[PDB]
């Protein structure tokens, strides 16, 4: 993915400020409840009955976390998100089986939760920058 | 599909929204032109930059029409059968762009309503959405 | 929206298809489970090879379903309710994955009705098929 | 794309039997007919009233064979796919600004035409090689 200088400045700021231990969970939480046939793929994570079970799930921001990690991972080597989503991509492709379709929904509710904290601050053109962001990676994930 | 819990939950964030329903659809018809260029070749004639008077008087019709959904949510298809004529048959709008302006209306109200903007909330407005998106494109069916 | 021409056309292949419904239910599925692989997580305990007596089972109850919705297509959200319930509530089932087993069903008609599947054909077979899918994910709405 | 090589033989032994001439204007008018939302890029191409009207059309016809001449040259490239449709990704993404997911429906109703001309001999593991094709060829037109 190449992003021009102002899209890069319009992530980069705005990913400086990210709560990196809390947005992550928010993120996968809100997939879970939104597009509840996800939830097929965390049996193990427990109680995942409501907005609120999930929401304030142990496993689910823990998990959250490593999500989050992946996608600034991704934003430093935008450039080779191939090469760094390689492993990534034969565990969920390979191994889980979920259909690339839904690594473009996380990227988008993860477009909502960044939002949702920024404001105003996740202007129009901002926001244009992370689709570009998030679509590359979703792009990646599902090259295997 | 359309539970009166996701009703509880329109009606909420409608309310939050109010009078700000015709700039804030101005607003999500700008992120859908900046994220997806795609969709700008819908509107040839229309200046898309930002200050439009053409984008905002099309989001407050936009709006509008969510908002004559909303109102008559047990009947979206009766309420929305002149839209859905004119998008697929006239416009002959792609179905997938129906899902990343819906995308841009739900990241707008986030962007505007904090506290509104809940788990649940957002669930329910995305089914609200892709209904109104299912009844715009029932006409291809 | 399944409009008299879309009907006609249905009930045609319906019948040229005949007895053989069931048999080209379960190539549909084999198809699908060869085409494409991730669908095949939503049958864990059932035998996939060929000739496998569980994808024929099936394939007679898939056709089954299909033919009750043609039966009464004036009023499929009814008839597939129950199967709704299944397909999203219980077994989680991706929307994609209709698309998905939707192309493989018309591939298999292709396969098998020279006649039959003329372009116009396709077109009110395709927008069946989305019908039935978009009432088995209506329980997501 | 990688291809086993019994997906490779699945694919080059039906393509030989190809009638180039014909099936890439069938999938193209198949195309405009069965998502008329498509019919939006061809404004040029004159009379797509009706089911015959698309499928009787000069142009229709004329402009399939290229589209189908595309599909062979990839089937010759399908480990440079990118490189190959390096030009008409350009064409499609920047200059006509067509939904990648169009690419998709494309490649799909080619593999129903294949289904339709062949009968039996288009078995679920020849599809399944196809679909691979298709999709890697989607995939390829998309990077831009
Ligand atoms: C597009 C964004 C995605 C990214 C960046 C991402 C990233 C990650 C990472 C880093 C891991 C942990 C890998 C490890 O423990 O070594 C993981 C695991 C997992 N992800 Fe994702 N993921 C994404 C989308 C998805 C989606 C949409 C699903 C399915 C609904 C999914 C289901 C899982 C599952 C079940 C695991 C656990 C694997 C295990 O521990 O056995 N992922 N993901
Ligand atoms: C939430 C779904 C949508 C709603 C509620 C909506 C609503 C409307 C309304 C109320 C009008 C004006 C009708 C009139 O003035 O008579 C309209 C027109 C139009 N819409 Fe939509 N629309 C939707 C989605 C879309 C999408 C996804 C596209 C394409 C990317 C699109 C493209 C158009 C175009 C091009 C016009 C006509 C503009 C003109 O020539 O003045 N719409 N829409
Ligand atoms: C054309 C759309 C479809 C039709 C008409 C259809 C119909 C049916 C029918 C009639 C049953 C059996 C219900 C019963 O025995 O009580 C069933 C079960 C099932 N379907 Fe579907 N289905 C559809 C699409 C799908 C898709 C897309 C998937 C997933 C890829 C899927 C996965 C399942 C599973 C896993 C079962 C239960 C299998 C078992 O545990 O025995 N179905 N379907
Ligand atoms: C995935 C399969 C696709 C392939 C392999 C393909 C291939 C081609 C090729 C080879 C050309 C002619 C380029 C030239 O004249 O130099 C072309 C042109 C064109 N294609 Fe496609 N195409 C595909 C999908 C699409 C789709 C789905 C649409 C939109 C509905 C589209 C719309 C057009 C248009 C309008 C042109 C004419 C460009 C012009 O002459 O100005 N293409 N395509
Ligand atoms: S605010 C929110 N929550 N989910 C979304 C979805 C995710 O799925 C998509 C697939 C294709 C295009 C757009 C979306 O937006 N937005
Ligand atoms: S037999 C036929 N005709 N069209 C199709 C479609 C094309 O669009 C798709 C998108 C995603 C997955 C499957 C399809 O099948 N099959
Ligand atoms: S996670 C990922 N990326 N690609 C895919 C699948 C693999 O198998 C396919 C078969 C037919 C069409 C598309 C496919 O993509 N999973
Ligand atoms: S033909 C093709 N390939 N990619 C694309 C577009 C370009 O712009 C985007 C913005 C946001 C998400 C995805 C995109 O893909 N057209
Ligand atoms: S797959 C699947 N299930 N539901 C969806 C849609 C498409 O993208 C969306 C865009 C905006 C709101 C909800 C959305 O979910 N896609
Ligand atoms: S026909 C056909 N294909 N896709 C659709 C609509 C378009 O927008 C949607 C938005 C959300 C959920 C489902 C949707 O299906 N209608
Ligand atoms: S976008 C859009 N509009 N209609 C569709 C569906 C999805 O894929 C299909 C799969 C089988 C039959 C018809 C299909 O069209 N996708
Ligand atoms: S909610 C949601 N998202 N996508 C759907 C269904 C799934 O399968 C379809 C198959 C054809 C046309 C539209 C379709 O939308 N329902």
């Amino acid at each position: 993915v190449h992003l021009t200088p102002e899209e890069k400045s319009a992530v980069t700021a705005l990913w400086g400020k990210v709560n990196v231990d809390e947005v992550g969970g928010e993120a996968l939480g809100r997939l879970l409840v939104v597009y509840p046939w996800t939830q097929r793929f965390f049996e193990s994570f427990g109680d995942l009955s409501t907005p609120d079970a999930v929401m304030g799930n142990p496993k689910v921001k823990a998990h959250g976390k490593k999500v989050l990690g992946a996608f600034s991972d991704g934003l430093a080597h935008l450039d080779n998100l191939k090469g760094t989503f390689a492993t990534l991509s034969e565990l969920h492709c390979d191994k889980l089986h979920v259909d690339p379709e839904n690594f473009r929904l996380l990227g988008n509710v993860l477009v909502c939760v960044l939002a949702h904290h920024f404001g105003k601050e996740f202007t129009p053109p901002v926001q244009a920058a992370y689709q570009k962001v998030v679509a590359g990676v979703a792009n990646a994930l599902a090259h295997k | 599909v359309l539970s009166p819990a996701d009703k509880t939950n329109v009606k909420a964030a409608w309310g939050k929204v109010g009078a700000h329903a015709g700039e804030y659809g101005a607003e999500a018809l700008e992120r859908m032109f900046l994220s997806f260029p795609t969709t700008k070749t819908y509107f040839p004639h229309f200046d898309l930059s930002h200050g439009s008077a053409q984008v905002k008087g099309h989001g407050k019709k936009v709006a509008d029409a969510l908002t004559n959904a909303v109102a008559h949510v047990d009947d979206m298809p009766n309420a929305l059968s002149a839209l859905s004529d004119l998008h697929a048959h006239k416009l002959r709008v792609d179905p997938v762009n129906f899902k990343l302006l819906s995308h841009c209306l739900l990241v707008t109200l986030a962007a505007h309503l904090p506290a509104e903007f809940t788990p649940a909330v957002h669930a329910s407005l995305d089914k609200f959405l892709a209904s109104v998106s299912t009844v715009l494109t029932s006409k291809y069916r």
